[PDB]
């Protein structure tokens, strides 16, 4: 069988943006197998070895003025540049969520009704899902499966709510998302 | 912060695997096909708003290999430790009978970036309409990957995402069936 | 396979109906025939059965004729102890039999072992969509394991009338509407909820759709009500 | 608009 | 006189047969389908020149049944005497080989209004393209009825109109073959 | 087998029209099995029992003024009305006959030629078919199968003519029908 | 134009 | 199956023929070759046979060449005692043989046991239709059990010429016309009765249709002549 | 000279073969079909530039037969001496694999004008798309004739033009195969 | 088997044209089996027996003045006439040749290269094919298969050239034909 | 334009 | 079957290329990598092989990477003694290996018994057509029995460049062009000889067509170059 040892090498250039393009940080990092060995942090201004394995590179790369100069200006020429280029179809990409409410197929403890608020197919991932019982927000009993990233520029999540249903009550699921000017609501009539 | 754009690349010996991609908040923007020497946009429309010179990935990858060689020798040929994947199977949306959907096999937290994934419909291999992504980066430097299978729900069909990785002593099968 | 979902052209538009929507509302607003453990006592035509069911409410009838899709269906339940539940009409209700009369279609279910021990009712999920988006969700209840789609449908609309003004005296807030049933076996079928185009609503003709006496498993069947507002 | 990449730096010895 | 328009209806126990039709000089104008509750014009074009509210036939038929019950009891349950039909088979027009035509099975002078009619092409039952009329009235109060079979003449095919009626001790077969 | 006794009940309203709508007679008749028991003749003005079985009804119906009044005016509100409504597609319906002449497949007595005049697919049923030998009508030898009502608003009939054919003779079949302004003729050249 | 029917009269006892 | 009936477009229109219709009339007006119990004595081309048949009438020929659809057909009757009946022509009648000559097509029938004992002739029904309606009906006669369609056709047209002016010197009262044969086995075929469009009638070319030597059973075959007047 | 137009005709006993054609510098312009009694142009377009009254060939041929009879008797029934054909097989143009072409079987220098020619593809008779010419004249009074076979070259197919003539003791087979 | 003797008779009217229609000669010839027996040569003016078999016809036909007169004028009424009629699609018919050059599959004697100039699909048959070695015509080594008449108004021919190839030489095949105003050339670069 | 043929002459005896 | 010949629309037009044709000429004008009896010594990606081949000419490289259509193809020749012949490029030639570098595609043939005893070269026929007519014909030579189409193609174009100005610094005398290979088994395939439309010629992308490492039998294969001038 194939049992040869593997040897990996990753290179990553991370551009972190705060308040749009107001503050930008470039983080160039090298990883041997699962160990980051050396990096260039625009906040630091030069390469810094992360482990002994990277010491030679930090020293050698810092001795190259042209390289350091390029790395030092990349926050503008690289980060802010590519942000301007991709802004229209990434930062501004918006797809409204599909929202539906139905009871869980579970329903363990008898005289109780576990509600499921399904929110899917949306983008970006930033979203707020809240439950309300007759106009007032519910704090306890609420449970989420968390935000699921589908890998296709789409997200989904389920937010359950344990209840003691009483004829006449109106349990509302509220969803606030960048794709809509006003919150989306789906009611469950108990 | 609010946004992160990552240019991630890698080279793996002795498989000779090379990859070059761009990531936006965890979602791939595009990667470069090293054989056809062209840019492959994650979503078709992206390619109409921007462009990327694929030859640039090929120049970088050559430097990345040379560096891998140097580092391999510098660590006294310390090989990578296999870290097995966490596998989860889910539908991209709530499932309803005879209602088109897509099975998603999420392979996460693993390294090195090499895996064999196959779908099984009632114990048999499925090839129709399946697609997959390239290895995506993680802050811990391990990888993520998605495999998809478009299908039509029914109480008769049962599926399995079969994953093989050097970190797994045996192939891992994640079962899925209509239980809603 | 199952019945293909409707295309906008396949559905009746309330805007094309110029009669009194109140005559449609009448059929579903706290309106229904209900009887438990009874047997037919006569038959007008070979495809219908007649029961001795009294109007507990306003004493408007003591004889009920229910029409079925065919003779076999009527033969099947002729000598059986059954339960009845459906929407009745009077306009053009005709039949002789040897006390007021009323009419309906389908609505028959065998009574033997079709109930739940100790008044336990079965809840059934109904999800309402207005312009393709789920607006509200609720449940209707039945005392039968195998219940007619008609019973469930009637109960759903009774609810929507009170809480969404599904039907009003003249016209409706919605342009189109259909109630869809999804069985645990993948099979689906739907009913148009709006009156046929024109200036007169034929109650008898409309209710004839409950003809087939379609039944479904209450513990597993799901219901979806799809509506649309004229503009949006 | 073109997306611009950062170019890899060679370690010493790899040069 | 020169014209007679007859509105004829009936109810038969225990078959529960009900019929309501209009007759013009012996030819049916229309009858009402008691199940679908609609008017069925003998000839399509009639329905474009006039209309009839089918519910009217349904109200009448209910009165007719109640009356049948009263009368049955009033005669000391005197049942009807079966009168067997005279059956004749003919083509609507002179027959010519391979020339489209229609076989007509005329069932006349019989009562009660219940019969079973089947066509036979070379001893086997025919279903393709066959049609029939409802029971038509006669002055003697017995009935008439027509069954049709569209066909293509040939010296090879032979037909039979097979009629069954409680007045006939055995099924009656009227044979027809190309002898012209 | 099914041997239960049957019990029939027929109701018939006959509108008889003379000279168009000049004179109209309504005849309402009830028949139990094959026995007419009671009737209302507009010429009589009231119900009359036809057999003992109907006596009760004649008496009971004649005691209902509203019924008798309606029955008495039906000759106008019912008969003349429905006549006006159906007149265009019934009384006036006209379909020309198909006429063809050919010898019979029979031809019993040798030196004789039995001719067949086939007239079919016509409406109304009123029609006159005559045979002529060299311009003069034939009285004897003529035989008809009678008028056949096909049940589809169509009629047909065959009118044979026994002849002693002589070279040169012209045997004509003449057909007069409401569908044509002048008579139709089909000749047989002997 | 509508064809108008004659309506059946009920016998006594059937009423 | 049998030959499909003609569509109005399939038929020649006399209005499109500007030659002399008299040259068509000539072929059918008391015009024909007839011989009983004879055998061929020569052959020009392998598909034809030549007989010693004299013109009893006007002594216009003593040699007749009949052309057939093919060699087999000519081989079949070469050494047989036959009867002949057909329409002959002279214009472009060519052939040498070792007395006037004349030509024709088909028209051959075996003589052996094809006749009726004691001069009995067989009548054959011909029904004439003018604008789709049967106007006159009559019969033509033959002395053969199995007769060529050509013989029957010729006799029918001879009759129609005298009694309906089927053909006149210049033009015809009819626009289209075809004679249809119906065999007791359902098989049917027809011939166009009008000359090809143009200003010249080719007798030889037209009569070539009798090439196949088509025969039918005289006691059971039926004939229909369908004509149309230009306007109606 | 520079051009010769020949009107050639013949009659052969006892075959009863008759032919009438026109020749231009060795190439047939047209001939007359004696059975259909019509002109058959060698190349379709010729018939749009000129015409010929076929009946003229039929009149001539009748005279030609009468003359043949006279001459036959005048020579004391001296029959013709069979002269066997020279057969050559060629393609109308240089052959290239899978490139449409036409096999030509040239039958020349023979008499009397009667031959049986058949094509063979891998030893089996070919009928598809084959055509032939009528007998063409030669100055020496013998005849020429061409038979054609459209085909698609290949190293697998081999052909043979099989010719039979009373002058040949046995059928002659001319083989052809892709050897280019 | 079929062994009957055959007896043939051919009739040929040959119109020979020189300088277009400047000079025309009609030659009418009769051939019994393979023997021409009698003929009429417009240059002679009367029929002449070619063999004893034809003597009777020459004598009999020459005694018919109408025939001789017709034969004597046919050079105008027949020959010149049909020439005028067919001139456009015969005398003037022109189809350009397909020319291709390639070495022979033969190549017997080693250090030698046999070239093949293929010229096909042309009309009329008149054509000139020449080979040249560096601009000068080749006399020896040239060999042709002759002109092949395909029977479909098309011709073809192959003209080989034996050579002793030397790098740099240019062997040209030249074709002159009525279908083209200037010669066609296809070169072989050795 | 029509192509005109030469007509065959009959030998004596054939006439 | 074989690859369908190109339709005028299937071919690149030099008139639609506005870059420098000299960059296409460069690839075929006395330009090529050639090595005999060598074995790969490394590999960048699994579908390519790297050889130690020096630039005898101008000393421009000592390492050559050749890319193949797939891994199997690279696996097949990895450990074999082979011969190499192809058109290399430098623009966007990338790869590391443990001296100048150059790149190419395909061009590999097994060396074992693929040569001719005593420097004997095999001639291969090339016929050139300009506007559908054969203008010139010649031969190219190879030392291999089984040679890559790439080698033959390169040699043909080298010849046409010098003698027909196939490619010039800016533009070409021809509008379209494709070189077609015909194998003794009837199979055929062709390559477009013009650059893709646009203002820039991608050498690497263009040469990738030699990817499949297509080989043919030199003693029997035939070559046809079909060109067209813009107008004619």
């Amino acid at each position: 069988g194939d049992t040869r040892p593997r040897f990996l090498w990753q290179l990553k250039f991370e551009c972190h943006f705060f308040n749009g393009t107001e503050r930008v940080r470039l983080l160039e990092r090298c990883i041997y197998n699962q160990e980051e060995s050396v990096r260039f942090d625009s906040d630091v201004g030069e390469y810094r070895a992360v482990t002994e394995l990277g010491r030679p590179d930090a020293e050698y790369w810092n001795s190259q003025k042209d390289l350091l100069e390029q790395r030092r200006a990349a926050v503008d020429t690289y980060c802010r540049h590519n942000y301007g280029v991709g802004e229209s179809f990434t930062v501004q990409r918006r797809v409204e969520p599909k929202v539906t409410v139905y009871p869980s197929k579970t329903q363990p403890l008898q005289h109780h009704n576990l509600l499921v608020c399904s929110v899917s197919g949306f983008y970006p991932g930033s979203i707020e899902v809240r439950w309300f019982r007759n106009g007032q927000e519910e704090k306890a009993g609420v449970v989420s499966t968390g935000l699921i990233q589908n890998g296709d520029w789409t997200f989904q999540t389920l937010v359950m709510l344990e209840t003691v249903p009483r004829s006449g009550e109106v349990y509302t699921c509220q969803v606030e998302h960048p794709s809509v000017t006003s919150p989306l609501t789906v009611e469950w009539r108990a | 912060e609010e946004h992160v754009i990552i240019q991630a690349e890698f080279y793996l010996n002795p498989d000779q695997s090379g990859e070059f991609m761009f990531d936006f908040d965890g979602d791939e923007i595009f990667h470069v096909d090293m054989a056809k020497k062209e840019t492959v946009w994650r979503l078709e429309e992206f390619g109409r708003f921007a462009s990327f010179e694929a030859q640039g990935a090929l120049a970088n990858i050559a430097v990345d290999k040379a560096n891998l060689e140097i580092m391999t020798k510098r660590s006294n040929y310390t090989p990578i430790t296999n870290v097995p994947p966490e596998v989860t199977v889910l539908t991209n949306s709530p499932v309803e009978l005879r209602e088109p959907n897509v099975l998603i096999c999420f392979i996460d937290k693993f390294t090195p970036p090499v895996v064999n994934v196959t779908w099984l419909r009632n114990g048999k291999p499925v090839t129709t309409g399946v697609s997959e992504t390239v290895f995506l980066p993680r802050e811990d430097h391990l990888f993520r990957k998605f495999h998809y299978l478009p299908f039509l729900p029914s109480t008769e069909d049962v599926y399995d995402c079969r994953v093989e990785h050097w970190g797994l002593d045996e192939p891992l099968l994640k079962h899925w069936e209509f239980d809603a | 396979e199952s019945q293909p979902d409707p295309m906008p052209d396949d559905l009746h538009k309330s805007s094309e109906f110029t009669g009194t929507m109140g005559n449609m509302k009448y059929l579903y607003d706290d309106h229904y025939v209900s009887a438990t453990k009874v047997k037919s006592v006569d038959s007008f035509f070979k495809w219908d059965l007649i029961y001795n069911i009294s109007d507990k409410k306003l004493k408007n009838y003591d004889k009920v004729k229910t029409e079925l899709l065919n003779e076999d269906l009527a033969k099947k339940y002729k000598d059986e102890v059954v339960d009845v539940y459906g929407s009745n009409y009077y306009v053009n209700c005709y039949f002789s039999s040897k006390g007021g009369k009323t009419c309906m279609y389908g609505g028959i279910t065998k009574h033997e072992g079709n109930h739940f021990d100790n008044g336990n009712l079965q809840n059934v999920l109904v999800r309402v969509y207005e312009n393709k988006r789920n607006t509200i969700s609720f449940e209707v209840q039945t005392d039968k394991k195998s219940v007619t789609a008609q019973e469930l449908d009637i109960k759903a609309r009774n609810f929507l009338i009170n809480k969404k003004n599904l039907y009003e005296f003249n016209s409706s807030p919605y342009e189109t509407g259909y109630i869809k049933f999804i069985e645990n076996n993948g099979n689906t079928f739907w009913y148009d909820m709006m009156p046929a185009p024109g200036d007169k609503f034929d109650q008898s003709k409309y209710l004839m759709m409950y003809n087939d006496n379609k039944t479904v498993d209450s513990k597993s069947v799901k219901i979806e009500v799809h509506l649309t507002t004229k503009n949006g | 608009p073109e997306v611009i990449p950062m170019f890899s730096a060679l370690s010493e010895g790899a040069t």
